[PDB]
């Protein structure tokens, strides 16, 4: 998509992360660990069934019988009639065909952006306390226990406190 | 050491199309063309008439198959292929027209015209019409000169339009098998029949002649029809050939009409229509009848439009 | 020590819907949907023609109503529901398409058909045509037999269009109360009128008989016409019943034609017209009338669609 | 929207700035203001009135009359004709109201974008002289007086000749 | 020291309109409106008639222009300008149906009606239908009396359709010059002929009188016509003024049928056609002729909408 | 376009880079050269051929003729016909128009995130060993030779073999 993360400058998908749309992978000296983000995900879904809402209905406009089907109708009216009809027909192909392609499109940009979004906020948390790797990853230069890795999960984690000690590792 | 910012994924995804992409694949996607049909009427909560071998236009002039449908009241009017409108051979001039009114009427309520006749017949019968022995329309009467050959004197009929709803006005003209059938009936020499209200003119000379035998029999009967304004006064002038209407029909309010070779079920409501069924779906389009009825989906001629509900697939 | 970017806000948005969210605040919006009308015709800096009491068909006839617009010129004609297309009572046949052909005519100019009569009357009128006493059409002849029951000559009259644009040829057939009241006017026996023109064949035998009191008469007039095309020749054979025609029409360029029922403005410019008055508007769409008229805003069922102007709004 | 500043990293907007669209608050030793930017703001509404230009107008095709309501056409052409029209009247609508929603959609989006390029515009212009809040501010190190904080809004800011200083700050 | 992105340019670019601009100036653009005709028929690959001077009403009936047409086989069918449906004067009632019935009927097959005649004449001809000497429409049989004013006797004709598509059935109603000569050729008197089959009823009476000489004729002939059902059968009653039909067409398959006045041309293949001729093109729009028929891009008002295919120039 | 890059935070365009649509211009002791980068343009390249290949269609549904320009049809239908082509003619010159302008304002969005994903490529390739001009361009600390810069473009630039060097002269 546009925003060059999904498809992007993040190699792949994860196949076991069942949780949620976007998540947290991490590697520390306890090991490595896989969480889900909520406010993500939900933001995603939530546009998603918006455009689901607004799609998914017909109108209360009704429409009647022009001809006939048991009795064939006058030949010319009737050809005008068809010739109305399937040029209706392709008017609404066309219109359907389109409303599928572009939402499609922005809904693929649309998680491509959501996921850009979580990336950024983390960088913007983690301050001179991290690098950036390039394929969707930030070495932490201090130590992050479990604890740690949670606190930046759950958008509590202090830079502050562990500046020094990470800067001192440049 | 370090942590890492991911999305989610499948091992195969479903494809779609974009602006840009033929056939990429995304982690999930849902159909917008509907392709389900319910195989009956699906007419739960509606007042239903069926009208089997009842044709349309045969409730407005009442043949024997029509006798239960003189006076029906519907909100959906259905049509079958083995329904007739009349029992002595004939057909309707402007029939299509008729039975679209027909068809939104909300059925129909009948009147008695008020015509009295002196120095003709009035109760001509037929073989094709079988009520336990010959019969007739049963909102018509079939004009006669008092005996064979007779003449069938001038006359000046009317019918006012007492009521608030206009008055559909039908009359039909008969087509003997010969030119000495027409003498015999109405009398001999050209008969001519006119029709005038505030905003119709119109005139029916006959025409005799041999027809190939429908029921077994050659002749015609010609159905004729107006709206009759409130307030407004209706004509027949005629010297024979005629068909008369003894009551007049007002339209009840609102209905949809539908043909279609399925059951009926009560127990599924629709109200998108086809001859072949129902079309029951919250989905903007569908690909099963360009001339469905009712409130549906958009016809288009895809089969398939797959809206992406989903990230794109990228697996590993 | 620090530097803050930020965007403004309300405390209150306008709302607004998208491809995801119904509802979203904006700072700004407007609409596109017009719902404003004008209760007049606007027809500042067009020729204006209000028809008034006079039917649009009639100003090719000429019944007295119409005198004063039998060769209008016109931009912009106004169908009125008080007009009225006859005095002596009758009605046109095709009369919707010569509303049409009428109404885009830019008006009209008239020219004798230079026809003459020898061995008939051609003086007819009546009481409902009231010129201070009895009248007629101005642009018609009511041709009798030279008297009572007298033999109504077969006649053949010629007119050429020697013209460069086509010409409207109207002609009539009457239709007398009594079949006794038509050997009266052109003698006893079936009369026959016929038209040939290189693209057109059609004849009409006249139907006698009582229609309702119009205009306290009983007798009607048919109204026939077609569009007879340069250096092309017109014919008609006739034995009576026929209401012959004076002058031929020709039509002078464009215009559009309306129905309505408000008053003329010529304070106010517009394009859009229906019924009820103008629609003045430079939005795209309009949810006043479906059968609006001009070069108009398109219709839609919407009554409103706010088009945001600002960003989201995110109040404190 | 999509570029996650506009309701997104920024917590919300101001009620005070009716000098523009988008602008900068400053504080320092001298105190606390606002001030609003031109160049973004411009840029903004001359698209969306580039937009409105667009649409604002109906064409120059005249419609007459088919139909007529002081008397009514024969049944059958009229039912055609009403068929007709409704069936056009279902495509307006229908363009209409997807017109709008793709419309506001693009607006939004385009303002979210452009509140973005400004505050990445000054992240550059700061060079290593300040650091991401998070919030949408930058903590500047070295002393900003009424006049540097001028010269950031204006364009002139010149990093440096304040580098060293807020390097030391570290 | 440093390293630059950038990206490539143009000194001039050109001009596209996005949602928010008009006229901004890209790298590279396309055109999706198609403004280039070819000025042929462009039919390649396709069985081809071009009607030349025979009209396409005549290859049913079958004046001496359209001898080479009785049975002609094609997917498509050119009429030109100088087409003649007639060699004595005449026209078809239902004429536009029955052209757009022979449009795509992939052209006739013609089968013998079978009638046979006794009491009457059967030969009648004319000078406007020149096969070296006097002649008639080939697949027609003028009905005349024995002799001079004789009584042309009522007659009652059949036929069956026992084949499994619809047969054409055609036939004509004469109108002489005079009254008289009405009389000379099939006996004094009112003539009547009707028609009659499961769905169809209809009559027609003559009507005699003066036309302008066409061909240097003032005579008339009216051309009629229905679709009889497989096995269904249809009556001709007739007592004079009647053009017997001797043959019933049959509809080959498909085709599809053009007006135009340029020439063939089997180098180049297209499947849009115009009068003026062919538009090949893969555009989705086109600008050249809103009635253009066939397989074509959807014609729009405007002349050019151009489409970028590169990013924004941004020059030095 | 929304990710200000092209007619943004790059001034302008390069008439001399003929070789493809985005690419590198370096400035060493060895000289200036700039060179193409074939990965961006033709993710461009292939997403706007994509878009024609979609557009450069006609469909296979015939239309007949329903009047007759040698002998007019009846007046009544005439008008009716004409009415309801010119009300077609409507919908396609409309739908033509909106189609065309919703289509390049993609397409010149979509090529400015291009350049902005190569520019944010690069930048995350180059670490702590560059910092950001403003101009689109990529002050390094170090020495790089035409070999250096080679590298970056190829994707293959480690950042661990310069740093210090880079980092000492912060
Ligand atoms: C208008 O189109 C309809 C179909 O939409 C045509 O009716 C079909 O005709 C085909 C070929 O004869 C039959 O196989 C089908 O049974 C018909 N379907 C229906 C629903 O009627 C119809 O002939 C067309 N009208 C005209 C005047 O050509
Ligand atoms: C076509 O629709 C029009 C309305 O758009 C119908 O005319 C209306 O009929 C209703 C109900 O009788 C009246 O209340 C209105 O006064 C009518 N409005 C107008 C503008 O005429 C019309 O009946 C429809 N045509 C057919 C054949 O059903
Ligand atoms: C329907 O529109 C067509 C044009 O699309 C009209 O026919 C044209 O009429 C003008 C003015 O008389 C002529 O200059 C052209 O030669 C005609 N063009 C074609 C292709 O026929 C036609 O008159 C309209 N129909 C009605 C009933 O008004
Ligand atoms: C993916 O894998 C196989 C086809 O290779 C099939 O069984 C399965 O249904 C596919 N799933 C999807 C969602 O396409
Ligand atoms: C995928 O889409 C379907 C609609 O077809 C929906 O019902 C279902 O809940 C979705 N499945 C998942 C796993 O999200
Ligand atoms: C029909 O009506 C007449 C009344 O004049 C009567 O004489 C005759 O018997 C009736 N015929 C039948 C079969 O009812
Ligand atoms: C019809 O006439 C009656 C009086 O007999 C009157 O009450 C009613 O309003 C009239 N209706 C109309 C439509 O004019
Ligand atoms: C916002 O506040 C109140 C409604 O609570 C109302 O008076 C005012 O008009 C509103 N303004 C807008 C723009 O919605
Ligand atoms: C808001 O939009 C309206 C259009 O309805 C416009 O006239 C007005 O200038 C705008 N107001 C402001 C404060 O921008
Ligand atoms: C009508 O015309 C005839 C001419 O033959 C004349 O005798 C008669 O008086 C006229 N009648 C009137 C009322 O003008
Ligand atoms: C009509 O005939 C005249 C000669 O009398 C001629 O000048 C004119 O061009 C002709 N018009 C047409 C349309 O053939
Ligand atoms: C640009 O320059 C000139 C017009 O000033 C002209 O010769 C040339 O064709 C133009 N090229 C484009 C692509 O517009
Ligand atoms: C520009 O677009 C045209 C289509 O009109 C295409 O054929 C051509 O290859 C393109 N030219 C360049 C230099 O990309
Ligand atoms: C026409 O047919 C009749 C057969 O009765 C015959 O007598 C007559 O000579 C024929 N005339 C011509 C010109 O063939
Ligand atoms: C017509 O009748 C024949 C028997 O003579 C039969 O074979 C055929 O199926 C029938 N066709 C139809 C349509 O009923």
């Amino acid at each position: 998509g546009l925003f060059g993360a999904i498809a992007g400058f993040i190699e792949n998908g994860w196949e076991g992360l069942i949780d949620g749309w976007y998540g947290f992978r991490h590697q520390n000296a306890q090991g490595e660990g896989t969480a889900a983000d909520y406010k993500s995900t939900q933001s995603a879904i939530d546009q998603i069934t918006g455009k689901l809402n607004r799609l998914i209905e017909k109108t209360n406009q009704q429409f009647e019988l022009i001809d006939n089907e048991f009795n064939e109708v006058e030949k010319q009216i009737g050809n005008v009639i068809n010739w109305t009809r399937d040029s209706i027909t392709e008017v609404w192909s066309y219109n359907a065909e389109l409303l599928v392609a572009m939402e499609n499109q922005h809904t693929i940009d649309l998680a491509d952006s959501e996921m850009d979004k979580l990336y950024e906020r983390v960088k913007r948390q983690l301050r001179e306390n991290a690098e950036e790797d390039g394929t969707g990853c930030f070495e932490i230069f201090h130590k992050c226990d479990d604890d740690c890795m949670a606190s930046i999960r759950n958008n509590t984690y202090d830079h502050s406190k562990y500046r020094e000690e990470a800067m001192q590792n440049r | 050491d370090k942590i890492c910012l991911g999305h989610h994924a499948l091992s195969n995804g479903t494809k779609v199309n974009t602006l840009t992409e033929r056939g990429v694949e995304v982690v999930n996607a849902t159909e917008t063309v509907e392709r389900t049909n319910i195989p009956r009427i699906c007419s739960k909560g509606k007042r239903t008439v069926d009208l089997g071998q009842c044709g349309l236009l045969g409730t407005i002039t009442g043949p024997p198959q029509c006798d239960q449908f003189l006076e029906f009241s519907a909100d959906l009017i259905i049509e079958r292929r083995e329904g007739s409108d009349v029992c002595y051979p004939g057909k309707f001039v402007n029939e299509e027209a008729l039975r679209q009114i027909l068809r939104e009427s909300g059925g129909i309520d009948k009147e008695a015209m008020g015509f009295t006749y002196s120095g003709i017949r009035t109760n001509g019968t037929t073989s094709a019409c079988r009520r336990s022995g010959s019969s007739f329309y049963a909102e018509m009467k079939w004009l006669l000169s008092n005996t064979d050959n007779a003449a069938f004197p001038q006359m000046t009929k009317s019918y006012k339009n007492t009521r608030k709803s206009p008055a559909l006005i039908v009359w039909g003209i008969h087509h003997s098998v010969s030119t000495a059938e027409q003498t015999k009936l109405y009398g001999s020499g050209n008969k001519l029949v006119t029709v005038g209200s505030s905003n119709y003119q119109q005139s029916f000379v006959p025409s005799p002649g041999a027809r190939p035998q429908v029921n077994g029999l050659s002749g015609r009967i010609d159905f004729h029809w107006l709206m009759l304004n409130p307030n407004d006064t209706v004509t027949f002038s005629f010297n024979g050939a005629f068909i008369a209407p003894d009551r007049a029909s007002f339209l009840r309010g609102k209905s949809m009409g539908i043909q279609s070779g399925v059951q009926v079920d009560a127990n599924c409501e629709g109200d998108c229509y086809h001859s072949g069924g129902t079309i029951i779906s919250n989905l903007p389009f569908q690909n099963i009848d360009s001339r469905a009825v009712g409130k549906c989906p958009r016809y288009v001629k895809q089969r398939s439009l797959l809206l992406a509900t989903g990230m794109k697939n990228v697996p590993e």
